DNA sequence: ATCAATATCCACCTGCAGATTCTACCAAAAGTGTATTTGGAAACTGCTCCATCAAAAGGCATGTTCAGCTGAATTCAGCTGAACATGCCTTTTGATGGAGCAGTTTCCAAATACACTTTTGGTAGAATCTGCAGGTGGATATTGAT
DNA sequence: ATCAATATCCACCTGCAGATTCTACCAAAAGTGTATTTGGAAACTGCTCCATCAAAAGGCATGTTCAGCTGAATTCAGCTGAACATGCCTTTTGATGGAGCAGTTTCCAAATACACTTTTGGTAGAATCTGCAGGTGGATATTGAT
């Protein structure tokens, strides 16, 4: 009977609410705010896990590791823009060699 | 200690960076940059340590330091 | 003590890839990700409400914050999900 | 006596290292430098192992990223060899200077 | 039916006379000075707010402000800012 | 009731301690605000506007003006290493830039 | 009112030259003018988009200076002088 | 004569002149017209406080000037004196505006 | 482009250990049921400000010429930086202990939040004041041709 | 090494658009008398954190060789700067209408506050597993050589 189940979400609406209140963002917090915010966070998480899962599969792996999260973020124009100032520990970089540096 | 950061290790970093040919003066230049980076980050972190009245620099202190420096890092508590 | 979004990230992982697992380090990355986006949405909603001299952050601030923070398509879908969850939450 | 031409092994290293994610700086030397720098801000400090690892992760990502811009700056000058001059330009444009 | 809007102009102007008794300031320059004060205020408060949150503390004290100032300001600017702040507080508390 | 003493006068400051204390409570920075906080902040703010007005007033003097204008504020900020870093991502409307011509560009 | 079109060309060659002059540039290739317009437009769209988003959120029809100031702060291009 | 300044002399005269002043360099009306066109493509029926248009021009000009300085360094670095789209693109990429 | 001889990659399997995933249980959130507070939406409407227009003027944007000198190509060789076989030692890493220390408790005196009630410090215009924007003119370079 | 040709300065001038002051309330500090926290201050733990110890193993520091990259020196086609003639359209000044901010009230749907009642998520052992790290054995990619 939790708010998440009511909102039809996996992410914790009750916690997102407690975090909004205790985070000194505003004097009051609407009832829909935690639901909305929770849905946004779950969605973006699904987006990364989806693409990251794909990266694992394309590597003959079943377990997503940092490398996969990096490959998913950097190979996605939007996710990359959104996390352009963030570094994924243990993710390395995309393989890429400036044409001019190749042989012959 | 900074000479501890060796030529070959700097070569490696440059390689992951896609660099093919390296000038001989790059190694010392790199050490200088590396040092300014660590000083800036550590200074902030230790400031978070001291504020918390601790004697131990925590990953979180570093993470918060990195965020202030516009170098957000994922994997160590944020 | 010491709570994290792990349980939740994992559940979501199973819906999109029932077959896929996730390492501890990768789980750490996801937590950082959620905390970061949460801080960015929250912070912006905070500013929006302050700019407009409002004392409460409603889903309306969360939405605008989302439009301001997420790039194009990511913003559309996020908005879609957001209003969808609020709709469902208010019905029953 | 077999011998690869200059640049051939370099290109090979780029492919190898751009493929992995392992830290490229030896751990002890790095930990040593971290503590030395820190000692100048507050004496007798302790470090969580993860604190040292976060710093090394941050530091190496920064340097790798910086080398990419440096490389772009060298290529811009019709070169294939990076120089302090290239690192300097990148840092200036980045606003780190 | 007025709609009054606060500003730091009165205070900026007083500090101006103190440092340069002979000098005036255009409204555009005062506009800039107002943006500046509001900006550093936000940066300091923002940093103080975070600092307190990281330390499970519900109250921002002169101590958060101090560490925020050290985090925000560069070298000499910080040292002098900290001295003025510390001074003002001890004076204020010494009832002084 | 005794005669009112402003907290600013108590703090020995020109900047508004009461205003700053209010701005702190209404800015959603924390549940509660200490009594010293607004004093310490008002002092730092006053000190910073004192530092830039000092340098700007001088630029005004150098340009033979008695009234500080935006350009004076710019010259003072960009010519001071510390203020420049502090406001490195700030733009002063009507400030222009520092006269600066790369050497390679001068008549050979 | 009246159709608005091609106003980007209102950013003339001489105006771009002047801007490069203040920026310390001595010589300018003929293709700089079109690149500059493209960069200006991208910069302007992004700021206007955010400014208008702050406008809409306040249920106003008038984009205010504060809307722009907040848009600039978001983009990390803080502007002093219009905070009124 | 007729007297003629050598190419490069007047350009340097202009750098000194504009680095001395602070007036906006793009014509007012044309710029307001561009703002209205872009805005309109985002949301119809918008109005602008005159002050809002000026905040934008001040910001766009400060931005272009700073970008040209960076572009200029990229040209000098290429051992040139003439800025080209190439330099602007290199500067923007390093600035992280378009890696 | 082949011929040949190194070394490099690169699939396919394969065997365990380091993690993961799976279980078995308890406090600290999260969900309820009530009972009030209140933020800020809805309904006017006072009235700044923004969109338009008219109109005359000259500051500038346009285009065109012309040719100075800059960017783009070539060529060339001195010498820096890559590839390597060598020899050695600093980094790894794995316990083993001991201990400096984050984390918790239990109070509590000091410091804050509150709810009112007075008291000014500030802000919004009028009433006064005045730098200095714009104009002029020789003194001083600053340039570029003989 | 000169000088015309112009551009650049600097000081002297003078009313007016833009500051500085002068006035008047009144929104919001300040002064008081209570009602909560709050953040320490000691006292003690379970730990993560340094220290050695102590081997071995890659991984690094060197000295050689020379391939091939960077830079310097020369050319030269033609791009882009400087000047000029023309006349367009941005600037300036004012005047209006009225769109749509902003200020005020009026007042519920919605959020805050408990006082409890349940439920879930964080822990700490227990029961699997995904790859890592080797092992071949087989085409590949390189670089010397017809
Ligand atoms: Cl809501
Ligand atoms: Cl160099
Ligand atoms: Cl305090
Ligand atoms: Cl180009
Ligand atoms: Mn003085
Ligand atoms: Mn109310
Ligand atoms: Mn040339
Ligand atoms: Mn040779
Ligand atoms: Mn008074
Ligand atoms: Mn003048
Ligand atoms: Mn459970
Ligand atoms: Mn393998």
């Amino acid at each position: 009977k939790t708010r998440s189940s009511r909102a039809g979400l996996q992410f914790p609406v009750g916690r997102v609410h407690r975090l909004l209140r205790k985070g000194n963002y505003s004097e009051r917090v609407g009832a829909g705010a935690p639901v909305y915010l929770a849905a946004v966070l779950e969605y973006l998480t699904a987006e990364i896990l989806e693409l990251a899962g794909n990266a694992a599969r394309d590597n003959k792996k079943t377990r997503i590791i940092p490398r996969h999260l990096q490959l998913a973020i950097r190979n996605d124009e939007e996710l990359n823009k959104l996390l352009g100032r963030v570094t994924i520990a243990q993710g390395g970089v995309l393989p890429n060699i400036q044409a001019v540096l190749l042989p012959k | 200690n900074i000479q501890g950061i060796t030529k070959p290790a700097i070569r490696r970093l440059a390689r992951r960076g896609g660099v093919k040919r390296i000038s001989g003066l790059i190694y010392e230049e790199t050490r200088g940059v590396l040092k300014v980076f660590l000083e800036n980050v550590i200074r902030d972190a230790v400031t978070y340590t001291e504020h918390a009245k601790r004697k131990t620099v925590t990953a979180m202190d570093v993470v918060y330091a990195l965020k202030r420096q516009g170098r957000t890092l994922y994997g160590f508590g944020g | 003590r010491k709570e994290s979004y792990s349980i939740y990230v994992y559940k979501v992982l199973k819906q999109v890839h029932p077959d896929t697992g996730i390492s501890s380090k990768a789980m750490g990355i996801m937590n950082s990700f959620v905390n970061d986006i949460f801080e960015r949405i929250a912070g912006e909603a905070s500013r929006l409400a302050h700019y407009n001299k409002r004392s409460t952050i409603t889903s309306r601030e969360i939405q605008t914050a989302v439009r301001l923070l997420l790039p194009g398509e990511l913003a559309k879908h996020a908005v879609s999900e957001g209003t969808k969850a609020v709709t469902k939450y208010t019905s029953a | 006596p077999h011998r690869y031409r200059p640049g051939t092994v370099a290109l090979r290293e780029i492919r190898r290292y751009q493929k992995s994610t392992e830290l490229l700086i030896r751990k002890l030397p790095f930990q040593r430098l971290v503590r030395e720098i820190a000692q100048d801000f507050k004496t007798d400090l302790r470090f969580q192992s993860s604190a040292v690892m976060a710093l090394q992760e941050a530091c190496e990502a920064y340097l790798v990223g910086l080398f990419e811009d440096t490389n772009l700056c060298a290529i811009h000058a019709k070169r294939v060899t990076i120089m302090p001059k290239d690192i300097q330009l990148a840092r200036r444009i980045r606003g780190e200077r």
